[PDB]
């Protein structure tokens, strides 16, 4: 992913107030809710069944924050999603099976949630450059598919 | 196909919008050209600036067709039949673009409208905006 | 959304289909399978072996879905409301499984009838198809 | 793109018998009249107003010749598909800005005009491995997006 360092800038302050407790399992739940067929890979979470259970399961929490993490991850080192996501993409593609389509979702997810959060100051070229890092880090994921 | 719950969300939802129709629908489109840029080659005699007025009264129409929308959610490919008509045939809109609108729009609302934007309203949002893509990418004449 | 020449060649064509449904739904099934081996996921106690009668039996099954499906054109999410459920809520079929479903029709289709499968029936088919996926993937109740 | 021996050889056994003057214009033809946003892509080439108009438009044949001709080059080509449609890629991702799904339609169409011409010796064995070249040329196609 080419950002160019306003871009970089504007993404990184951002990402510094966004709450590593609470957001990825904010975005992991929305993609359940909102793309009900992606809770076919979490059977042994739980309680899924109302968005109210799914918000609330400890186990989309929990998972939710791990997820914020590999995005944190693709944002400290841009220039390399690809080796930073190997792991990831073999786990995501060979083992689970996951159609490369759900990634570009839940990027999408997330950038949802981030405009809700933040508001007017999620303003479109904050956006614009949020969609940069969401779109490499799916290809990054997706890189054992291609 | 929408349940009768989202077609509930939808209306209490895309209500809220009122008199903020144009500055909304003007946001999503604005969004969308900087995002995904490949999209202004629709509209290729457009001023597309930021604070464009062409834009801003492109972005009332666009919001005005989904009140149609909303307003004739039961029976939209009749409601919506001129549009389909200026996107499918003469147009020839590729699908992934309405995808990109509308994630554009749900960006919109979730930053406009923060107490509406819950899990389950979102959800039907997209199905919404999901079932009028297909209505407009379709030729059904 | 199906226009109303769409419905017609559609009727048009599985009526040809006839008593050949159930070997031609086996089949479309088959080279699913073959084609997109992470479909067979979603069978995983399934004999998925070459001429199966459990792949067979449920190639009828699925023949005689879009029998129905063709019968009642104009109120599919009516007609479908107990299979969409089955799909949608209960097995959580992922939607890009139904495009290749809907390929794997085509393409048994094409190989069986080729004077049937013109261009203009192909493009009927291929939206009757895409209409019956989303109404299968959609949770209306 | 890996074929079993079985596969090469079955693969092409087939394509011995596609008519290479009219197979990549029934396919691009198809694409135009199944998808029909495709034709944006080809306002240049007249007449598109009806399915009989496009598939006798004398520019969809010849224009297919040379979709097919890519597709013989990159059955001689399967392990190096990414080199061999770099040119394609840039042209098609570029400088067109073709979306990729796109890409999987028309490799589709034409496994659909294989059936079609075929028939019983379009066997499920035989679409199978088709399915891996197309979805190779498609990938190769794409990677200027990926
Ligand atoms: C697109 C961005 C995504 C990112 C950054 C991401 C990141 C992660 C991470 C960090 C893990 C934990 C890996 C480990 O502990 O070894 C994981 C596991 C997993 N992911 Fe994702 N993921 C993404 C998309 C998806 C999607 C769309 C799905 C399904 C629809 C999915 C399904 C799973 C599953 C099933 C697991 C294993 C859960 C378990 O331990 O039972 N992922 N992912
Ligand atoms: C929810 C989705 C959409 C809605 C409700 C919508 C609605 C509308 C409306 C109401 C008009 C004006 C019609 C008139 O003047 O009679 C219009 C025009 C137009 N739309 Fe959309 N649209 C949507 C998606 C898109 C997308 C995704 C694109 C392309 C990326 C697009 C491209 C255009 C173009 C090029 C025009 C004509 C502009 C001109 O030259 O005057 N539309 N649309
Ligand atoms: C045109 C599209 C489809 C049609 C018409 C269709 C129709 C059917 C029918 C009639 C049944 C039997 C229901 C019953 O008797 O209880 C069934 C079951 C099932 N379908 Fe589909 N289906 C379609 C697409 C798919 C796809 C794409 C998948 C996954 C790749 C899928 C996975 C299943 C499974 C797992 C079952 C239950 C099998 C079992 O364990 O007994 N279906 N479908
Ligand atoms: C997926 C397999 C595809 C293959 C193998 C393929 C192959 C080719 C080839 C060989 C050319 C000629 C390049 C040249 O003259 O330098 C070409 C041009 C072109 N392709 Fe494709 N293509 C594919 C998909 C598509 C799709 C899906 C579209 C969507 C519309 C598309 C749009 C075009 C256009 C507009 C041109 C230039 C036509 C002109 O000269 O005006 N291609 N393609």
């Amino acid at each position: 992913v080419h950002l160019t360092p306003e871009e970089k800038s504007a993404v990184t302050a951002l990402w510094g107030k966004v709450n590593v407790d609470e957001v990825g399992g904010e975005a992991l739940g929305r993609l359940l809710v909102v793309y009900p067929w992606t809770q076919r890979f979490f059977e042994s979470f739980g309680d899924l069944s109302t968005p109210d259970a799914v918000m609330g399961n400890p186990k989309v929490k929990a998972h939710g924050k791990k997820v914020l993490g590999a995005f944190s991850d693709g944002l400290a080192h841009l220039d390399n999603l690809k080796g930073t996501f190997a792991t990831l993409s073999e786990l995501h593609c060979d083992k689970l099976h996951v159609d490369p389509e759900n990634f570009r979702l839940l990027g999408n997810v997330l950038v949802c949630v981030l405009a809700h959060h933040f508001g007017k100051e999620f303003t479109p070229p904050v956006q614009a450059a949020y969609q940069k890092v969401v779109a490499g880090v799916a290809n990054a994921l997706a890189h054992k598919y291609h | 196909v929408l349940s009768p719950a989202d077609k509930t969300n939808v209306k209490a939802a895309w209500g809220k919008v009122g008199a903020h129709a144009g500055e909304y629908g003007a946001e999503a489109l604005e969004r969308m050209f900087l995002s995904f840029p490949t999209t202004k080659t629709y509209f290729p005699h457009f001023d597309l600036s930021h604070g464009s007025a062409q834009v801003k009264g492109h972005g009332k129409k666009v919001a005005d067709a989904l009140t149609n929308a909303v307003a004739h959610v039961d029976d939209m490919p009749n409601a919506l039949s001129a549009l389909s008509d200026l996107h499918a045939h003469k147009l020839r809109v590729d699908p992934v673009n309405f995808k990109l609108l509308s994630h554009c729009l749900l960006v919109t609302l979730a930053a406009h409208l923060p107490a509406e934007f819950t899990p389950a309203v979102h959800a039907s949002l997209d199905k919404f905006l999901a079932s009028v893509s297909t209505v407009l990418t379709s030729k059904y004449r």
